[PDB]
């Protein structure tokens, strides 16, 4: 009988900054055992400073981009050119995706860009809609490997001032954009190492009062 | 069931057995199958009677239509018909038509459309539960442009195998011959065609 | 829903420095029967689309009618059809795409994989997928069913990354292409000999090839093989 | 897995990629695949690891019993057949599937078993998931009469085809050479093409970050 | 299923109905009244599936108020019954049926006798001595056929009653948390807010 | 259903600078429910350290079995095992029950008293030995523990920095699986001594 | 999840935990189960995370309508039955919500109503909803009473989901607390589990059987 | 399918149908209200065109549209039937979705919304 | 299910287990004793499928006498649950399994420690101060991670138990009838006869 | 697969494609299906690989053990021991046997045991999923006492037109003569075998 979906591997990476976020992904797309190509971009530009990432069932991930995108480009026409907010975005993408709660975009997304104060901002989505800001997120085919270590190295889980007999927390100072990368790199050569579906090509988008821009790094191809 | 459509240098024949089934029962031994849906254009039918049977005359009521309006249809034009019934639906339907018409311009044509609803110009085809016990037979003893004799003696000897190997198969085998001569009927007696 | 029924095999493709390569085998299967020997799968749009086509044979004819169609209504009211406004193979494919994609949310796909091969207007190469489920993706090399298998292994050790393509020619792509069919011919069981091969050059057009064989065979050691283990003679 | 055997002039070779996977993820990034069963009978295997450990050390053991019996050197037809009989009595529960080469007092020998039992002679086989894209590298380079070193070439590059194209394999190629008349050779990592980049940082945690709540020493000596 | 059960004694008819209402594991609360005044000499106790219980209910409610309304008049126990028979049968032949049972007591200031409707989910109407839905048939169908008299006083009722409660909570496995039990006569409806111990 | 997600619990072990760590959580639950926050997961016959993650009944079962066939081999051999001689025991007292398999992920921890090499392997349900020199990860969290110790590891860690190491992996990924977590303990292995601390951890 | 609400001499209580999970997979520990219907009303979450957002996000924005139509704060029991008919509607769809609608209003005082998919609608004193609900039952039970201190009602409150936060494993991550009262609701802050527990454990002498 | 406009606006800026709607009202019997500190009467007039009814059947002019609101009107009877039942329907609707009685000024601006929206809508006067 | 709780306070164990026995539509027993004494120090209770359960409660009781008899001596709580465990552990991958769950409360006369034993039927056992199988400690293990203390008498464990018992009867759907509650200390086994409103 | 077996003149011809199939898949290109179970007394396979080679070992060692204690087994013998394994496991078997020998009296003979497990001597037998199609061919063609020659260009062009049709068949098309004057290997290729 026929099934209408399917899954085409990939992960993304989203970490917001103190005045930017960068939302990563690999390029690779698959198929059961096969790769169906090592270069498919997965993280779009889609206006008004906001990254996005639909992960999952590729068919449906470019449906609702191409969705936002439009919807975006209808916010200009009916409000006079207002910049849309990000917090405004995810909430518009929580209709769209509860739009089809009987028929759900199988998808993971993720958002990211910077709130109305300038603040780095990412947003994570259920597939039917559900969502929360946060300060770090992986999604997709590595999720489960990548998430936990990004919980020790971005918020500091587990991690105590040494000597105060586990008493004192780990402080939470912030992250710069460069520390950031590193962690995404290497996040991604760990998901690379342990994942069949993960590796080829990773593609970075960063987010700052300036715009978007963009980083390309290799991947083993294995 | 063991139907065909051969063209040959005059125009077209189609032949078929006459055996009707539900389950191991007989419960038609002298069904005709040559199905007339225009003066020079027929059909044999295979899969659900029921089916066939209501494509066929509403093909043939499209057929009427087209004639009074736009004069004599093409083969290809009624192969047409039937496949837009036929695909369009493909979910409720268990039909596979062999085409066969006589044109003064095109001569003897044969479409065959298959269960998903395509289409195939062919110089000749078979089709029915019988047709695969000949697939070899037909493909070593056909040739292009053959003479009406030989051509009814292939036929005739493609579904004496059919009906010899196929237990859905049987019965007398009837031929319809369409050329710029006009409609003959043949049949041939089991007494015959089972000694060849 | 449904099921195919009639089906066509691999379709092979490939981009060299001046334009893309494509090609696909003539057979109309029906199950285990190799039922049809004269279907060309390879549909030419204009002169600068080749559209290759698998999986059911029926739902291949009527997207041959849907592009005859895109093809007449372009040209309506459009005194530019043969030129600035014809046709690219971008506008194809997103059509395609389109349809494919609405007609799996209705849950009543078009049971096909489709790889769209062409020559942009500036010169740029054009080689995109689409499937019955509207996935949607691009690659140097592009094969469907068995050929995904088969043939990008052999064809991406000619081009395994986007620098290889101007390095590469026509003759090169042309051999690697009619090698992989053999490959497939070997050990594909719903595949023929007989194929046909398409070419789109920004330069020489479009070359369509119709008939080809696969040829240059090896069988003999065949004969020195015996048994299935222990059998001597 | 991608395993692959070829023959040549004067002996026979086998090689496997080096990837072991549970479901999509890899558990050892260099295992190695290629076991023996006698000192010049080699084995690789696909299918329920434990399965073709299992079933090679069994027969091995089997065989070894024999040649010490019958004073003479074993032969891959004994291999083969005692392989094929015991599968064929499990029905295909032992998931097995196997390529068997080596050579003995009648020459050089090239098998491939199947967990149902049947069994299969030829000039080049190939096994796993990576199966299809090795055979693509061998129908297109294959010829007779090849030299030891055209041999270990082509069977390097048919795991190569599987290692780049199957998302079941990866990492490194093993290797194994029978010839004739001398010792067999195995070349553990004869190809290293995957070596992980250095990591972008360095998480080696300070002393005393994690918290303990109670510590002892443990008594190993009785 | 909950406890519903109903008798018809000389001048009045008196419904018991358990107050539990149970999710999987939690008995979420204990003082549930699963019962609505359709009119003030018409009372209709119900129990069945979770949500279907009360949106019936109050549907019914609600359209008997409006002819009541409209009228400037109280239609009769057998009327109103009827009406609730014929919206039971439509439903169970629609896309989703309301799977409710039902009990009404009603008195009949015209003819100035009470009367108990049994009804269930399929449209299943029976005017009785006594009533029940659900398992509690089983246990209470026995007692009454054995204790009831046409002649019985409300407050013979009430011991009768008394006693199938025991036996409830005597052999039946799900703890209920008791009953509420509310009597109808020729002055209405009222609650006898002491049956925790009557 | 799955009798590997029944109970919960994890099992990593890691090898250092002449030295390997095996860590555990604490966890026995019933499904949703949390049972016991003292349940131990690693053993030991002599200087071999054992973890077993899976069914309970079977992690308690294997314990019972081991201690008796290390007891019975070392007053036949009049030495303690190995742990290369170990492993291969697990292996093939797991293969003997094929068709009637013991739910679990065994892994095996230790140092060879006689060439002083560190030594780590890991099993699935049915014998199958993964000899990793690195890291062994087993349980309901094992996708998370590959992701921990393929980031935070490293060659050559000495026993005090290992020891950092095995535990932020073990914390972090129990953390983010359900079932897994409710207290944990490390065991630092030497050639001469073992230490084991218990760490203090999340209690939900 | 666990979540629950009980009303008192102060007024009610509400407190939540903030763990999201997939299978075993915990997807998040730090979710809102409780959205602000407006200053007056508050509104919890258990089942489908997609369908009670979504959904009470729509009842805020239908209480909002209310009130610009009826000049006047919507009643508890009015703002509980649009979530009620709604949610009725699509009985048998598969939406997934076990809900607390709490107000106060002065026509009916402190005001609990229990909402789920399946159209049940109760009014109440007492509600525990989630997948560890009945260990908060079992705190919340043997030390509630009428005559709590505000101070004495927030932490049975905060100490009924940490105890279900320890025992259920799909339970966790912090408390968000609650309070109740005309002038509407006062957030009293989020509480990681992970200090909270052992300050609990130390001050409390409780959760004797962990070790510490 | 009958959809004419027959509520327009003429050049002076008013609306025929609506103005002729109130001179038939003007033709009714009288009708009065009057609200004391703690109570409100209605009074209505009875015409004498023909007298030999029977009271009791009669319909009479002041309607209860709930237990605690009343409705009297001036104009067509027949109309004022299709008013006070639509009243009706909608006060028990009230008490089932809201589990509370209409406010009167609610009542009277669902009557009154009624009345409008047949000025505006093709194929009604 | 059926209620099976224990509780280890300073000096004692204290086990209760519910008294109905229940089939289909009727609570055919509402004093059933769902325990059997190991050895004078030892007792367990047990709760599960039908027959199996005093099946196998019987045979263990059989075999912990033969041991008593041949040796003369008593053998410890721990070695009498391992022995319990076993017989569990093989029965889950016998033809047909015991499907019983129990709990094994005995006061270590060398040690002079009381010890509680749970063990479900597939021979999972685990240590506790306190324990529960089937739904009730869904219920009853909060309420003890909060009043529970080490050093309690077996009065203040009474008290404790008292608590989860109607903390049960409030919640908890099924009527069970109260609980039996037997004291195992370095005196034996004794039953608190006067638990029915204690 | 498609394999058949001739009596003639002289003896017998064994003949059949190469081609073994995982699904679509290609596994072997060059299979030998041709299986010897004693000197002069050889076997088609078809159904399950395992099966088919299982029972052959088995058959194999029966025979050998026959021929030292009562010298060399008839055709008939061996076609026996096949149907006693075939019959009583029918059940866990999936195998179609042709067995054909030479005997210096009864010359060369041809059993086919089907799947469920009965014997039927024929002067000529195929099997295989390839043989549907080519049925009435080889009744059409086929008689008895031709020459080797004759015997192999009957079995040559019937295996083309399976192997033509059918995409479980293919590769190579091998033959084993039997006859007085000893066995005898023969191969044809595609490049042949395809332009008939």
């Amino acid at each position: 009988q026929f099934n209408p979906y399917g899954d085409n591997g990939g992960t993304i990476l989203g970490i917001a900054g103190e005045d930017f976020a960068v939302l990563a992904g690999d390029t690779r797309n698959i198929t059961d055992y096969s790769i169906n190509s090592r270069y498919e971009p997965k993280v779009f530009d889609c206006g008004d400073n906001i990254v996005m990432s639909a992960n999952g069932f590729a068919a449906d991930g470019d449906a609702l981009v191409k969705r936002f995108k439009n919807s975006v480009k209808w916010y200009h026409f009916d409000h006079n050119d207002k910049k849309l907010s990000i917090n405004s975005a995810a909430r518009n993408i929580q209709h769209l995706l509860y739009g089809k709660r009987f028929f759900p975009y199988y998808v993971h997304t993720i958002i990211a860009g910077l709130d109305e104060d300038g603040k780095g901002a990412v947003y994570s989505f259920d597939p039917v809609g559900s969502y929360e800001r946060e300060q770090c997120r992986a999604g997709g085919a590595a999720a489960s490997l990548i998430m936990p270590f990004l919980d020790n190295q971005v918020n500091f889980k587990n991690q105590y001032e040494p000597g105060t007999n586990g008493k004192v927390k780990k402080p939470l100072k912030y992250l710069s954009v460069e520390e950031v990368i590193k962690l995404v790199r290497d996040s991604f050569t760990s998901a690379t190492e342990r994942h069949i579906q993960v590796g080829d090509g990773l593609e970075i988008l960063i987010v700052t009062k300036d715009g978007v821009r963009k980083e390309f790094y290799e991947l083993k191809r294995d | 069931t063991s139907i065909m459509a051969v063209t040959f240098k005059d125009g077209v024949i189609l032949g078929a057995d006459s055996r009707t089934t539900t389950g191991a029962y007989i419960a038609n031994r002298v069904t005709d199958k040559l199905t007339r849906v225009h003066d020079k254009i027929w059909c044999c039918r295979s899969g659900s009677a029921a089916d066939t049977q209501a494509i066929a005359d509403i093909v043939q009521y499209h057929l009427e239509l087209y004639t009074s309006q736009y004069g004599t249809p093409s083969t290809e034009t009624a192969a047409s018909v039937f496949k837009e019934l036929c695909y369009e639906n493909k979910d409720n339907l268990t039909a596979g038509i062999i085409v066969a018409g006589y044109d003064d311009k095109n001569k003897g044509e044969v479409y065959t459309i298959p269960l998903g609803g395509s289409v195939h110009k062919l110089p000749y085809a078979i089709a029915g539960s019988g047709s695969t016990f000949i697939y070899g037979y037909c493909d070593k003893n056909f040739r292009e442009n053959m003479s009406k004799e030989e051509t009814v003696d292939f036929i005739k000897h493609s579904l004496s195998q059919a009906i010899k190997w196929d237990g859905s198969s049987g019965g007398v085998i009837r031929m319809v011959v369409l050329t710029a001569a006009g409609v003959e009927r043949l049949i041939f007696y089991p007494d015959e065609y089972e000694q060849l | 829903t449904q099921q195919p029924i009639v089906t066509g095999t691999s379709v092979i493709s490939m981009k060299y420095d001046n334009g893309v390569i494509i090609a696909a085998d003539n057979l109309g299967s029906y199950g285990s029967l190799l039922r049809f020997n004269g279907v060309e799968r390879l549909i030419p749009v204009g002169d600068n689309t080749v559209v290759g086509i698998s999986g059911d044979i029926s739902d291949m004819q009527h997207i041959e009618r849907l592009l005859k169609d895109l093809v007449t209504e372009n040209a309506y009211d459009n005194p530019l059809a043969d030129a600035e406004e014809a046709l690219e193979p971008s506008y194809i494919f997103e059509y395609l795409a389109t349809v494919m994609y609405q007609r799996r949310s209705k849950m009543n796909p078009l049971w096909n994989a489709i790889i769209v091969a062409g020559v942009q207007s500036n010169g740029d190469q054009f080689l995109r997928y689409v499937n019955l489920l509207g996935v949607t993706y691009s690659s140097p090399t592009l094969a469907t069913g068995f050929g995904a298998h088969m043939a990008n292994p052999l064809l991406r050790k000619v081009v395994d990354r986007e620098s290889d393509i101007p390095k590469t020619t026509v003759q090169v792509a042309e051999e690697a292409i009619v090698n992989a069919m053999r490959v497939l011919y070997y050990r594909d069981a719903r595949s023929s000999r007989n194929f046909s091969l398409a070419i789109i050059d920004k330069n020489t057009g479009l070359t369509f090839k119709k008939n080809l064989q696969v040829e240059n065979m090896k069988w003999d050691f065949a004969k020195d093989i015996k048994g299935y283990g222990t059998q001597k003679i | 897995t991608t395993i692959v055997g070829v023959k040549f002039n004067n002996g026979v070779v086998i090689a496997a990629d080096t990837r072991s996977t549970q479901g999509p993820i890899v558990a050892d990034k260099n295992c190695a695949k290629l076991h023996r069963i006698s000192p010049k009978i080699w084995c690789a295997g696909a299918g329920t690891a434990a399965d073709t450990e299992a079933v090679t050390q069994l027969i091995g053991s089997n065989i070894e019993l024999h040649s010490l019996y019958t004073s003479r050197e074993p032969r891959v037809v004994s291999a083969l057949q005692m392989l094929k009989q015991h599968l064929f009595k499990y029905q295909g529960h032992i998931g097995a599937y196997l390529i068997v080469a080596g050579v003995d007092p009648t020459g050089s020998h090239l098998f491939s078993i199947h967990a149902h039992g049947s069994t299969d002679v030829g000039y080049y086989l190939s096994l796993g998931s990576g199966s299809l894209a090795a055979m693509a590298v061998l129908e297109s380079h294959w010829k007779q009469d090849l030299t030891k070193e055209e041999a270990i070439k082509l069977a390097s590059d048919a795991i190569q085809a599987g290692i780049w194209n199957d998302l079941g394999s990866g990492s490194n190629v093993d290797v194994c050479v029978m010839e004739i008349g001398k010792d067999a050779e195995y070349l553990r990592n004869y190809l290293t093409p995957n070596v992980r980049e250095e990591k972008q940082k360095s998480y080696k945690f300070p002393r005393g970050t994690t918290a303990v709540l109670k510590e002892s020493i443990v008594n190993i000596c009785d | 299923m909950d406890i519903i059960l109903g008798i018809r004694v000389q001048d009045s008819v008196i419904l018991a109905s358990s107050k539990a209402v149970t999710r999987g594991i939690s008995v979420l609360k204990d003082s549930d009244d699963k019962t609505r005044q359709l009119s003030p000499h018409t009372l209709m106790s119900f129990a069945g599936e979770a949500g279907d219980t009360v949106q019936f209910a109050e549907y019914i409610q609600a359209n008997i108020q409006l002819y009541s309304i409209r009228e400037d008049y109280e239609l009769s126990p057998q009327a109103v019954s009827s009406f609730v028979r014929q919206e039971l049968a439509k439903s169970i032949r629609s896309r989703r049926p309301y799977q409710v049972n039902v009990l009404i007591g009603g008195y009949d200031k015209k003819k100035n006798k009470p009367e108990l409707y049994q009804i269930d989910y399929l449209g299943t109407k029976v005017e009785l001595p006594y009533g029940a839905h659900g398992y509690s048939g089983f246990y209470t169908f026995s007692l009454l056929d054995h204790h009831y008299r046409p002649d019985m006083t409300t407050e013979e009722g009430l011991d009768l009653l008394k006693l199938c409660v025991q036996e409830l909570e005597k052999r039946m496995p799900m703890d209920f948390k008791g009953v509420i039990v509310k009597i109808v006569d020729k002055d209405g409806i009222r609650q006898v807010d002491d049956f925790q111990a009557q | 259903s799955d009798p590997s997600s029944i109970n919960g619990g994890i099992v990593v072990a890691m090898t250092g600078k002449d030295c390997v760590a095996i860590a555990c959580d604490l966890r026995l639950g019933s499904q949703s429910l949390g049972v016991s926050n003292k349940f131990e997961k690693i053993f030991h016959y002599g200087h071999v350290f054992l973890g077993i993650t899976g069914l309970a009944t079977d992690v308690t079962t294997l314990n019972e079995m081991f201690r008796y066939k290390t007891n019975l081999y070392k007053l036949k051999e009049e030495r303690a095992i190995e742990p290369e001689t170990f492993t291969q025991l697990v292996s093939s007292s797991l293969y003997e029950r094929r068709f009637g398999p013991y739910f679990v992920g065994p892994v095996v921890a230790g140092i060879n008293s006689k060439s002083g090499k560190p030594f780590i392997a890991g099993f699935d349900l049915i014998g199958c030995i993964d000899e990793a020199k690195d890291f062994i990860v087993s349980g309901t969290a094992s996708d998370q523990l590959f992701g921990m110790c393929e980031s935070l590891y490293e060659p050559n860690l000495e026993p005090e920095d290992l020891f950092e190491t095995i535990s932020q992996a073990l914390l972090n990924a129990a953390d983010r699986d359900a079932l897994s977590g409710w207290g944990a303990v490390v065991y630092i292995i030497k050639k001469d001594e073992v230490v084991k601390r218990y760490l203090k951890m999340r209690q939900d | 999840t666990t979540t629950l609400a009980f009303r008192f001499q102060g007024g009610i209580i509400v407190a939540v935990d903030s763990r999201a999970t997939a299978g075993n997979w915990v997807a998040s520990q730090t979710v809102k189960k409780v959205i602000e219907i407006n200053p007056f009303l508050l509104g919890t979450m258990a089942g489908g995370a997609a369908d009670c957002q979504f959904w009470e996000t729509w009842l805020g924005s239908q209480c909002r309508l209310h009130e610009l139509r009826e000049k006047e704060r919507i009643s508890v029991a009015a703002a509980s039955k649009i979530l009620s008919n709604l949610v009725y509607q699509y009985k048998g769809a598969g939406l997934s919500m076990g809900t607390m609608i709490c107000g106060y209003t002065r026509k009916e005082g402190p005001t609990i109503y229990y909402v789920d998919s399946d159209g049940t609608r109760l009014k109440g004193d007492i509600f525990c909803v989630g997948s560890g609900q009945t260990f908060a039952y079992g705190v919340l039970d043997s030390n509630y009473k009428w005559d709590l201190s505000v101070e004495d009602a927030l932490y049975l409150g905060k100490r009924s989901i940490l105890a279900a936060a320890h025992r259920d494993a799909y339970s966790g991550g912090s408390v968000n607390l609650y309070h109740v009262t005309e002038d509407g609701w006062i957030y009293h802050g989020n509480h990681d589990v992970g200090e909270l527990f052992w300050k609990v454990k130390e001050e409390e002498g409780s959760f004797n059987n962990v070790i510490g | 399918g009958y959809d004419r406009a027959l509520s327009i606006f003429s050049p002076d800026g008013h609306i025929f149908q609506v103005e002729y709607a109130l001179e038939a009202v003007k033709r009714g019997t009288c009708a009065v209200g009057v609200k004391g500190k703690n109570c409100v009467v209605l009074g209505c007039e009875r015409r004498s065109t023909l007298k030999l009814q029977d009271t009791r059947i009669t319909p009479s002019k002041v309607s209860k549209i709930d237990s605690h609101v009343v409705l009297s009107f001036s104009g067509l009877n027949a109309d004022s039937r299709i008013l006070i039942e639509k009243a009706r329907v909608e006060a028990q609707s009230h008490r089932l979705t809201l589990e509370d009685p209409v406010t009167v000024e609610y009542l009277t601006r669902y009557v009154a919304g009624v009345q409008q929206r047949y000025t505006q809508s093709g194929g009604v006067r």
